[PDB]
Formats: C-alpha cells, structure tokens, sequence
C-alpha cells in the first residue's frame, strides 16, 4: 504493498477555509476491514484526530469540529477529500492522510500513513523589505567567526526561512535553532561560527525569504 | 482522555519505560513513533502484540488500563517523539499527549551559550539584536535574568525552548527584542541568562 | 451598498480541488427577494454558471458537471463556499460569486457581482516577481504622451497592483496587455501618466504592491533623466 | 442553447438591436455587459425594464424566439460584449452566447507614446529591455512601421491584441528584451503603428553605444 499519495495547497490567509486531498495505491474496495482517516498537529505541539471513513459509506469525526467540517470522496475520480471552514489562526498545522482496519466485532487496527503537509495560516498583513548585513563590515565579531546576511526587517506572522548545517559536517557547525523574536514586530535570523568576511571564497553572503509573504531577497556588503 | 509523561532517560542498549493511561474496553490502544512531526510509525496491535513487520527491542505489556512502553534495548531513534492511542466509539479516534525523550549516556552537552553583537548595518533592518545564542546543554534548560547596566528595558519574549539537533548536542536561542529606536534608547545589553547554571556578558557596540 | 468578493488562492495541481469562498454585506440571509450564486468566466470569452442558494434553504447546480460540483453555507460564518473535485487546465478562468434577485414565480436576474477572482490550473507553480522603476532615463525627455510606471517582470501569476505618491497620484493608468515569456513567466509596463518637464518643481514616487505575496514597495524616482 | 449574433455594427449615436434566439422557452429575461474584462454590468431587470445605470440610452422589449435588446446613442463603451439572461428550465439559470458589439465609423488616431531603455538593475543582469509604450490610439486595431532594427518582433512581443484605458483610447505596449548584444547592434528604434491610417514617431539612442 500500500501507499498514500497526499497532495493539497500550502498556505493560506485566516478566515479562509481548507480543502485537502489523498490518493491511495492498493484497494478502493468499499467493503473489506479497511477504513480512511486524517490528522493534523500545531509545530510546537501533539498530533491530534478529524474524522474517518469506516467500510462502506460510515463516516465520523469529534462534535466538537463538527459544524466546521465535511468529507467526501470519489474514487470514481481515485480520490479521498478532507473539507474545513474558517481557519484560526491556530488551525495551522501539520496534516496527514492515513488508513484503518478491522480486527474483531467493533475492535480496529491503526497503523499506516501517507507523508503529510504543512497547512500553514497567517494574516496577510505583511511588506516588502530587503534582507540586510550582520556583516564585518561593522566591528560585530572578527574576520575568523561571522555570517555575513540572513536578517529580514521585521513583521507580524513568523518565519524568515532560516537554515543552517545539514551538509555532511553533521558536527562542530551544529546549529543554533530559532524561530521568534518579537522586536516591536515578529523578526528572525540565526548565525554560525564559521570563518567568512566576503563571498571571495566561499557563498557566505547569506540571502533569503519570508514565507508569509514570499518573496526571495538579497544584499551584501564586505 | 488520555496521558503520557513529558520524558525519560537511559543509555544506548538500556533498559527504560514511558507510562501511558489505558482502559480495559478499549484494549486496542497501541504505542507509536513520530520523528520531529514526521512520517508517524506504529508500535503495538493492540497495547501487547507487534504487527508482522515491526521489530522487538521493546514491549507495551498487557497493562489494560495503563499502556507502558518497556524498552529492553534503546537506540538513537528512541529519542523521537513517541504517542499513545486508541479507537474511540462511533467512527472516532482517541489520542494522547506525546513524549520527545533523550537518550540520557549519550556524550554530555556542555556549557555553549555565546552572545555575537550587532552590526551597525543591522539598524537598517530596525534591529541591533544580541545574537545571544544557545547550544551544548545536557538535558536543555534556561531560566530568565536579562541586563542592560543601569538603562530600562523592553526585552520581548525572544528565549526558544531546547530543540533538536544535527549532532544532538541539544541546543536554542534567545536573540534579545533590540531594534533601533530601543537600541538608540538603552544601547549597553548583555546576554545575562543561565544556561544549565552558566553565563556570559560581553555587553554590545555596533 | 451591497458588497461581494471571492477570496481564495491562485493556483492549482490538475488532479486536486479548486475551494472558495463569498461573504454578506448590505442585506439578510432571509430576503425572499434576493440569493446568492457562484459563476465563471472562460479566459477571453464566453461566461458560464455553476449554483445557487435561496433564503429557503433550498440548493440548485447544473447537470452537466454534477458530481464534479459542491455548494454550502456554514450559517455559524453566514459566508457562502464554492468546490470544485479535480480540475483539468480548461477549469482556468475567473470564477465569480454573486447576489440573486427575484420578480418570483421563476423570475431572477443577477443584482449585483464581486471583483471576481481569477484561477489557474497548471503542472507548475508560482515564481516571484522581479521589479525595477520606469521613467524618461538617462538619454530620453520628450515623449509624446509621457509616462512613469513601476515596471515587473517574470511573475506568475498575473495579481499585481500599482500607484504612485504615497500610492495616491493614479491619472491615466490602465492595463496593457500582458507579456509572457517562454518559460510562462509573465511581465508589464503599466505607468500612471504624469508630465516629464516638471521635475524641477514637481516630482514623484512608485507604488506597487503583489498579491500571491502582499509585497508592498515604494520607490522615489525624483531625478531620473539626463538627455532630451 | 441560448444562440447569439458574433457582433453587429451601427455607427456613433445611431441606434441598433442584438437579441438571444435560441431555446428561449424561459420568457421573463434579463441582459447584461462586460467591457474591458470588468465585473459584468447589469442592463435589463426583467425584460422590458432597466435600473439607474443606463436609464435612457438602452431599452428592453419582448418576443418569443427574439428576446431583444434595443440601444440608442452610440459612443466608444460600445466595443464591449452582451449577454442574454432568461430564467432556466426550473430551479435553472442560463447565460447566452454573446455579442462583442461593434460600433463602426468611428474615430480614426494614431498614437502618441513613452519610449525607453531599461533601468540599470537590468543592465546588471545582462539584459537590455528597451520599451515602446504603443498607446493612445483608435480604433481598437493595429499594423507595424516599428521595422527599425527588428524592433517590431524580438523577445517578449507584445505588439499583439490591444487593450482598451482610462483614457478611452487603446494601448499595445511591446519589450525588445534581447541580452547586452540589443546595444552591439541595434541603434534606433522608431515606433511607427498605423490604426487604418497614419503614423506617429519616437525613438532612443543605445543603452550602451
Ligand atoms: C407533514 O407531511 C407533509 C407531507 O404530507 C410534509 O411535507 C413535505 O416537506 C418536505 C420538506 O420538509 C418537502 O420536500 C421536498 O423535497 C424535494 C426533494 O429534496 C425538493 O426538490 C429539490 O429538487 C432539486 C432538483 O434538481 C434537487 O436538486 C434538490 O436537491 C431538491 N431539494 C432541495 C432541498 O432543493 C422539494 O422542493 C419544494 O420547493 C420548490 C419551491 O420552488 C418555488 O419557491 C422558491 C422560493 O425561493 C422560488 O425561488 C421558486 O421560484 C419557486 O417558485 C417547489 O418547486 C417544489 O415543488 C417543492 O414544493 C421539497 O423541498 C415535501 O415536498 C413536502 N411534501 C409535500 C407533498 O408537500 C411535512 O413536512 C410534514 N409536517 C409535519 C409537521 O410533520
């Protein structure tokens, strides 16, 4: 064998609604002990339940979702579909589509999953700033321990795509991981001890984006 | 509904256990994996029977009304996150509360708090920030202090929580609110917080 | 008042759902004179309905697409959303809500429209646009209509707007046709029409702002020529 | 379905009909504009009957096959296109065919233009975007003397469909965004465009020549 192909948009505005949607590889069949399901998670957060597709057309989910909430398929069209209204802000999250099966009279299995998405949601309320130097170019450290750019003005909704390590130096250039800072506005950048001054011998010059808002941007100074 | 612990320790090839609730009709109620919110990995059938294609370095018991994963032999994946759960009534599922873990024996972490200063290149941006970052502390804590010599402050709420990392050497941030009329008003900051019982000073210039 | 608008995203995968959404304003959930519908647009061309509610609760749609077509209204928002199933690239249009009105007995017209919102089915995806300003430059001055714009290239897709003083000098000002490059990036030269010879007394600054991002910039551009 | 006629054209303040002939079983109607790709503008409220916004020069009338709209008084929105509305087969809504009018013997003028090379942050990407601003012209047609060093037709064309503006008059404003190469060997580019008749002149020295 089985696979779960999940697809859907990345972002959108609060106030919006959601619509998502999951493909399968194996059997639509609509009898069998298998069943359908979705989850999402707030990032910082536990994973957590929406509804399910039982055999034949039985279908649920929580009261407490329930008059945001609707589900159909049409594996006529090979497809399950998951359907929310009027995101909170909080309603962003991680998402995933996944599969049931039956075990003894009203007892079930619950165990495989397709690869999920980041819903993300955010005010639109945003603008169209530069990103800007932390560079040597004033005394801030020495030529032998600096990052030279990564820095977007500041906003309401978080986050500048900030990233560092994941080459094949796992250690020593570990991390040093970031996600707020709340300077009058929302506002991010993070740095590394690593050597640079320039671009003259290495991509230093640190340039970015900000994904409520996207909007790739550059400048450089050494 | 549900519980679960926030974490526990042991190292490589150890022996340990994660407390979870349970209830004896809703005997089907497993444990499972997910790895910093991806790709979730089921445990258990049930709360005492591994599905065919899972492996066996560990056990949920038979424990009905208190689900309890027992680890006969930790690895690093058993510091993932890992979930408790069950079927619910009617067509809904049932769920809990998660547990990061750490395989406490590993090297460790020790003691890398450091503050870079600003730029005055970084006022264009409206910041001049202290760069006050946070790596190497074993198991993760801070607790607030913050200075400025004799000024007034305006500090935000900028401190992380402990966060993953690509070596495991557990590490954060807390890069100080600073922007540039603040920075015009107060100027002299200092990374003053305790990072597991260390500190640093190396008040900022632009 | 009325007031109609049909806020969603720009762009889709072909095998995915298109989802979006309508809202109130000026008049009642219950009006037995007036209700509302969703409708679209084929691209330079014909027009084509899709569904309606009433204040009776009732739900109409088109035959020809049935399964493939989904109305509701969540009264806990009393906001009115329209879905698609699973779009094939001919679905790309501008999609439109709008409040029904009634003589009754059968008898309606369509009273008033929203902005609408253009739609977009493709395999690709979004690229960001890319800016500079337009002025009479270095070696130009007597132009026969003269003109100052903030000129974009490479976008996709087309939502972008423009302005200029503070985003408030705006004489003159329409849409050209749009330019597309080979890789289905697009790009435009719109301008604000303003006067070159007074620039020594009176002169001026660009507006713009995206919308697939809300990327708002201003530009002073008080200076620019050199030459005749 | 609801059949209609492609165009039909009568001249500035004359008078003419487009009327809906297909399946018009359904015999309440209502008819309405879009002009520019604008928000479509209402007209008729039931057939005979119309609203504040054209509450003179337009009219409503009833038949049968021809559910008919009649106009009076001509002028330059009257390029825009029209459709039919009757009320459906029950529980039923419908749209016509359309009729992108036509208004004829008109005005138309040739244009009147801002023309330039690009702004620097191009010249920076090797990249050399000189702009003809083809504009202010009527009617809504166009046929090239931009033939000045291949100026009419090289990269990025839009000396293509016009569009209407703000000023009434049309536009079909075109790039030449060639690489640094557009300076090594084309000099001038003189932006004649005929509208049935005439020309008007602009041009620019290179970029980097
Ligand atoms: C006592 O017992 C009574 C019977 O003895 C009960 O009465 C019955 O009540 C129900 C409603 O609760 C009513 O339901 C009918 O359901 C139909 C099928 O769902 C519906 O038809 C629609 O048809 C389209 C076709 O494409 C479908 O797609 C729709 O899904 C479908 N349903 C819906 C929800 O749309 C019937 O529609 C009625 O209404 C229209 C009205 O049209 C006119 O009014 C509009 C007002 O806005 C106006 O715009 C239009 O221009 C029209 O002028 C009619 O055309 C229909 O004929 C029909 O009247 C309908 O909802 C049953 O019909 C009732 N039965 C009878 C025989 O009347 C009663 O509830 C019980 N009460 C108690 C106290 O127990």
């Amino acid at each position: 064998q089985v696979t779960l192909m999940e697809s859907g948009p990345a972002l959108v505005k609060v106030t919006q609604t959601l619509a998502v949607t999951c493909t399968f590889s194996g059997f639509s069949i609509r009898d069998s002990g298998k069943g359908v399901a979705w989850i999402r998670q707030p990032p910082g957060g536990a994973l957590e339940w929406l509804t399910s597709i039982y055999w034949d057309d039985t279908k649920y989910h929580d009261t407490s979702l329930k008059p945001r909430l609707t589900i159909f398929r049409d594996t006529s069209q090979t497809q399950v579909i998951l359907i929310l209204t009027n995101m909170a802000p909080l309603d962003t999250a991680t998402y995933y589509c996944g599969r049931i099966n039956n075990g003894g009279g009203w007892k079930d299995h619950i165990d495989f999953w397709g690869p999920g998405l980041l819903v993300t949601v955010s005010s639109a309320s945003t603008k169209g700033p530069s990103v800007f130097p932390l560079a040597p170019s004033s005394r801030s450290t020495s030529e032998s321990t600096a990052a030279l750019g990564c820095l977007v003005k500041d906003y309401f909704p978080e986050p500048v795509t900030v990233s560092w390590n994941s080459g094949s130096l796992t250690s020593g250039v570990h991390t040093f991981p970031a996600v707020l800072q709340s300077s009058g506005l929302y506002s991010l950048s993070s740095v590394v001890t690593v050597p640079s001054s320039s671009l003259g011998t290495q991509t230093y010059v640190c340039n970015v984006n900000h994904k409520p808002s996207n909007t790739k941007v550059d400048k450089r100074v050494e | 509904a549900l519980t679960q612990p926030p974490s526990v320790s042991k190292s490589l090839e150890q022996s340990v256990t994660i407390s979870c609730t349970g209830t004896t009709t809703g005997n089907s109620v497993s444990w499972y994996q997910c790895h910093s919110g991806t790709a979730p990995r089921l445990l258990i059938y049930d709360v005492n029977k591994r599905p065919s294609g899972v492996s066996d370095r560990f056990s949920g018991s038979k424990s009905h009304n208190t689900a309890s994963l027992t680890i006969f032999g930790l690895q690093a994946e058993d510091e993932a996150d890992y979930y408790c759960g069950s079927y619910g009534s009617g067509g809904s599922l049932l769920f809990g509360g998660g547990t990061r873990l750490t395989v406490l024996g590993q090297p460790k972490a020790s003691p890398t708090v450091t503050l870079f200063p600003p730029s005055s290149e970084e006022l264009q941006a409206n910041k001049a920030t202290l760069v006050c970052l946070i790596s190497d502390f074993y198991p993760g804590v801070v607790k607030v202090a913050w200075k400025a010599d004799g000024s007034a402050v305006n500090a935000g709420v900028e401190t992380t929580t402990p966060s993953k990392q690509s070596n495991n050497k557990y590490a954060a941030s807390s890069y100080l609110s600073l922007t540039s009329d603040q920075w015009k008003s107060h100027k002299s900051y200092s990374c003053q917080v305790t990072h597991e019982g260390s500190t640093v000073e190396k008040t900022v210039a632009p």
